[PDB]
RNA sequence: GCUUCGGGGAGGCGGCAAUAUCCUGUGAUCCGGAGAUUUCUGAAUGGGGAAACCCACUUACCAUAAGGUAGGUAUCUUGUACAAGAAGCGAACGAGGGGAAGUGAAACAUCUCAGUACCCUUAGGAAAAGACAUCAAAUGAGAUUCCCCAAGUAGCGGCGAGCGAACGGGGAGAAGCCGAUUAAUGCUAAUGUAGAAGAACAGCGUGGGAAAGCUGACCGUAGUAGGUGAUAGUCCUGUAUUCGAAACAUUAGCGUUAACAUAUUAAGUAGGGCGGGACACGAGAAAUCCUGUCUGAAGAUGGGGGGACCAUCCUCCAAGGCUAAAUACUCCUGACUGACCGAUAGUGAACCAGUACCGUGAGGGAAAGGCGAAAAGAACCCCUGUGAGGGGAGUGAAAUAGAACCUGAAACCGUGUGCGUACAAGCAGUAGGAGCCUCAAUUUAUUGGGGUGACUGCGUACCUUUUGUAUAAUGGGUCAGCGACUUAUAUUCUGUAGCAAGGUUAACCGUUUAGGGGAGCCGUAGGGAAACCGAGUCUUAAUAGGGCGUCUAG
RNA sequence: CCACUGUCGUUGAAAAGCCAGGGGAUGACUUGUGGAUAGGGGUGAAAGGCUAAUCAAACUCGGUGACAGCUGGUUCUCCCCGAAAGCUAUUUAGGUAGCGCCUCGGACGAAUACCAUUGGGGGUAGAGCACUGUUUCGGCACCGAUGCAAACUCCGAAUACCGAUGAGUAAUAUCCGGGAGACACACGGCGGGUGCUAACGUCCGUCGUGGAGAGG
RNA sequence: GGCUCAAACUAGGAGCCGAAGCUGCGGAUUUGAAACUUGUUUUCAAGUGGUAGGGGAGCGUUGUGUAAGCCUGUGAAGGUGUGUCGUAAGGCAUGCUGGAGGUAUCACAAGAGCGAAUGCUGACGUGAGUAACGAUAAUGCGAGUGAAAAGCUCGCACGCCGGAAGAUCAAGGGUUCCAGUCCAACGUUAAUCGGGGCUGGGUGAGUCGACCCCUAAGGCGAGGCCGAAAGGCGUAGUCG
RNA sequence: UUUAUUAAAAACACAGCACUCUGCAAACACGAAAGUGGACGUAUAGGGUGUGAUGCCUGCCCGGUGCUGGAAGGUUAAUU
RNA sequence: AAUUCCUUGUCAGGUAAGUUCUGACCUGCACGAAUGGCAUAAUGAUGGCAGCGCUGUCUCCAGCAGAGACUCAGUGAAAUCGAAAUCGCAGUGAAGAUGCUGUGUACCCGCGGCUAGACGGAAAGACCCCGUGAACCUUUACUACAGCUUUACAUUGAAC
RNA sequence: GGGUUCUAACUCAGGUAUAACAAUACCGAGGACAAUGUAUGGUGGGUAGUUUGACUGGGGCGGUCUCCUCCUAAAGAGUAACGGAGGAGUACGAAGGUGCGCUCAGAACGGUCGGAAAUCGUUCAUAGAGUAUAAAGGCAAAAGCGCGCUUAACUGCGAGACCCACAAGUCGAGCAGGUACGAAAGUAGGUCUUAGUGAUCCGGUGGUUCUGUAUGGAAGGGCCAU
């Protein structure tokens, strides 16, 4: 039967936590010599998805 | 879904990360409170499947401290956390 | 329309659509089975051809004239110049050979659309597939097909748009063989194709007519059927129930016959290079399958697979053939149903519709139902042209039910009555307001209802679109009818109800909204990429710090 | 057989004609009958001509209910509330998305608004020449008189903004979630840029009104 | 309009007019508040302009159950008036028409509401009794018939064509041909007339044409060649 | 000759001229191929292109891009 | 100049007067030799200019003839159209008013003419812009493919 | 590792028979060529599918598009125009850290070449200089200028704030570890600050037990850095 489809590229970017979604940060893939060690430190790891982006993330990933 | 008027969308601005494990899809966590659906005293993977606690395609199960047990149980082939283990042996069970 | 075998029992010679001659108990019409006849065209088949036509040849016979009767004469395939087939048409579903684009990606080329539309070949009641050179990795299972899950998961993917499994679980059905083939023939049983019987209501009042009203009965294994002059279990046809077949068909069982088939374990095969295709899988780290090209084994001391690849282990034996069911579908036959339509609806088509009409053609493609219960469809008279049309008469319950006929709306056009209106400037009304006219009460011009509206104040339509419209911006000649937020599934939130740390089954089974079916799903725990750990966990050398969680209702 | 000129006709007698004239009229002529070439194809003494009143790609059917950020339309009633025409981004600019603004529900409860008193930072209006410039006169670049400036300041308000305390009044503020709409704004004041201190001009800021508001 | 010790202007002053503002009176309604407490009642306070839009409460229509009910020939639905009731959508009653059906209530489901879309179909308006009546070759009159004669028939006269507007065919059409009869519609008027309606009749071949024999272009084409399939080509021939 | 239906011309064609291709299973064209046209022709022929009776005539440029000839060198595919 | 922008170039001719015409000059924006140059008899419903003749082309229109128009009888369209009790002017106003303000004028209804307005009718402007619209055409835009061509393998062999 | 020859594959749109077309046989001419299949390079508007931006006092043309400084900007922030003016797309292992030390520009006077201006001496001199660079704001504890030693231009992080639709961006005391300088208290996570920049996907590299499709590996993937 027909079902809602997940946006698979968004499911590759967002994961379910208890009260929201987690994600990695941008600006860490390349050209990193010029960036300060503070930015390299702090752009590492997870952030939460912003509450303004949360409805879009729920629309894109309706099963995770 | 996923469109912001032509600006590169959020999911495409962020990076992909992680990989999917196949072990996680056959590991199941079992709560102490669900144990009342077990028929008998032995708590094994087969018995957890019979009680419909875990899916029949699960290969292994973990017992965690979520509720509380009411009777003595015997655990054979399931991993039990430290809190769940002390609750089991406080309620008179055993782990092997 | 002819014969016959059955049925049936009084009418009948199909409809518009009657009339005439007639037929029918010596059994008609009618219904069912079988048979005979069956022009010409069309696969069209003797040759040709502008379909329904032209022209033949030949065998036997008859005629004696210029013909007649009965045949034979297409092509291709398979068998010994001879016999048997085929051909064409026609719903959907199957299998196969070819295979788009619009569209989506907010452009577009990879990709999508989609292996879809379409073209082409060819079956059968189904087809295809099918018995492991299959999966699995668990304590292993055990062909194919279909359904519910697994799961919008794992993956694939300008990692975009999208595409999208499998393992395994629950079911339906189960089967494995070496001919599970086809076609006749005969018995046996059943069915079908016409039929037969089939209960029980009277009186009174109303009414054109009773089935409705009142009173009192009766049948019921038959009471919500269709009709009948209004609404009938007892008026008719029916229904419940019980039943018939000379003949032929079909289905199953047994026996016989004749046609075909009947491998014996599989080499130009597996594998490989190159180019493509299929696999959810777009070359990707790409297994597996197919093959255009070029090659090319081992051959049970062997070989295939287990997603690059190697080792170990497990499993299975390709290069022979077959095989029911569960599954797909409706041109159709029967029965039954519908919170489906009711004449602008429902089929395009309720009616002489794939018609009229339009087009060279392929093709497109309408409109159009209703008197009355019964035609009792208006004898006759009158006006008129022996016309139309009408008025009497008559029929009918009703004729403004009179055939263009039920009802008979609106736009639109008349006729009659009342009031107003020919010195006055504009969205035509509204708020006042004199007069006149008309009905009803009232003791008699006084009110109240109705029509009209001199005169006065105010007052530039509606819709849409806009910053803003009387706008000289859009749209509408008017009326009547029709005409636009739906449906299926997924998902989220809210309400409500049942259950509640639990809730709920799906497919299926079922004597079927019950009951069963727990597979599965959601909730009950999170952290982390993951291993892993767990009220914690991740990062870190850190027990520090910090992140995300804990600190209940689904 | 043609079609050069003009009138007429243009809801025509005619979806290309009539009338008066005009050209060729033994030729690369005209014409009958049959046949051939078919759609990205044909045919073309070449005009993209013609291919059945259809041609820069015929017609019919099918894909097909193509797509349409565009235009139009969108049908019963009453009650409550009630916008925006901004910011950011955008192959974006008349589309859309997040935020702002509306509504509904829930949580919370004064954390909000007004005013009084009070703690702050400022470089504007004004003003001024101390700097950067610019300017006139006198004496001799310097002295003295005298002006001016968005990108000058030795100075410097009012308002505004950010805090504190306190009364009274008030259908506050904030957060979580369901549903939006809107992202063409217009004018009148105020402060400016632009223009010409033009514009019912244009671009900002701020207030009011319209939008979406009748009444005088 | 008109206005001059103003009906102008300056400065005062006092009255009055003036809005859907405010007050008075009556009524409805949203929210909140003290209570027999779900609109059970009496009030009180603050509100009640509105597009996009959000929220709330209802009306009507078709259909299903309720309903083998209830109503209905002592008159259903529908149509057309009137009265009456509700904030509204709308309800109810009743006269006339109509002639056979309808549907309370509460649920339930929708092909559920139309003025616009240069919407679709039918009908009917305005323009308007207006333009036009189709070659400017042309008609006049006497008789006849007839309900009726400019148009038909007959007659006399007149006019037009006459390398046609006469005659024979082919193509194409298909009965239009001839007679009798009729005039509704058709004929751009009338019609007694007609290529209109109806009913009858009419087409005669060895020599005319076709058929037939023969072939052109060009088709089809045993075998044959080519091509995924479909098909394309082609020889002998066979058509044309 | 032409824009059937607003353009008849100075546009197209034309005899004539040039360049170039083509040795015959020709080049070239249709076609998937078979089969065709070219042509039952044969370089005085056939195709393509330009120009356009006739008279007088037609200058310079081979840098670019084509075409033709050449191959010393550099680069260079599958393949191996 | 079918080519010249400046430009009606200059000079000459033709006319009373000539942005056109003819001749010439050369300062050729921006001629030129087979995308042929310069000429050229004949020819052309070809272009420009000039004359004779001739005229209602005109000054300047008059008269007449036929067919309509007009009236009567018969038959009987059209597009358009929200509804109309549908006047001028100066203002106003979504900015050019029958409809709004003020004011002027005007008794009600035809017929023949007329076309100044009703931003009159007709055709969802073709100009212009816009749309991540279409088509067809072009090329040393991109990406492909047909065709042509190269080599390797196969068909495919032997000897020196 | 090439040519020459041969014939037997293959070719003939040659002749002779087979009625004809075709095929077949023979003869003749070619001949391992040609031709065709697969693969491959070139060429290829012959044909197909498409693209060919936006802003803009209409569009085109021109200009512009990201970042920094000043003004516009109305004394908090922010605030537009195809408004007025300028810069950036780097540099530097010292021009970074620390400890220590120092003070500039100009003018006048004196002094060999030597002046208007070189170097030297004196006196005035809050900066009229410098600050790697545009501008603004800053700068004496100098943030300006020298010398010694050095690698804190560290690793793990970070209470808390600014700014902000998001994605981003900015500042940051403090804590742990390892240091550099200083006698020490201490200072140091680059540079006086504000420009010197580019998400994701994809691919490469240095690491890492995380995963590893029967199992052990491996491939591939993940995580950290680039």
């Amino acid at each position: 039967k027909v079902k809602m489809k997940t946006k698979s590229g968004a499911a590759k970017r967002f994961k379910r936590t208890a009260n929201g979604f987690k994600r990695k940060q941008a600006f860490k893939s390349h050209i990193l010599t010029k960036k300060s060690s503070k930015r390299i430190r702090q752009l590492r790891g997870l952030k939460m998805v912003d509450k303004s982006d949360e409805a879009a993330v729920r629309r894109m990933c309706p099963y995770i | 879904a996923g469109f912001e008027g032509g600006q590169t969308p959020l999911y495409r601005r962020l990076p992909k990360f992680g990989f999917t494990s196949k072990m996680a899809m056959t590991t199941a966590e079992v709560r102490l409170s669900e144990l009342n659906k077990v028929e008998g005293d032995v708590i094994s993977v087969a018995t957890l499947k019979t009680a419909n606690i875990i899916r029949h395609d699960m290969k292994r199960a973990r017992i965690i401290l979520s509720g509380d047990v009411t009777k003595a149980y015997t655990f054979q082939g399931v991993k039990v956390t430290k809190g769940a283990k002390q609750a089991i042996e406080a309620a008179g069970g055993s782990i092997e």
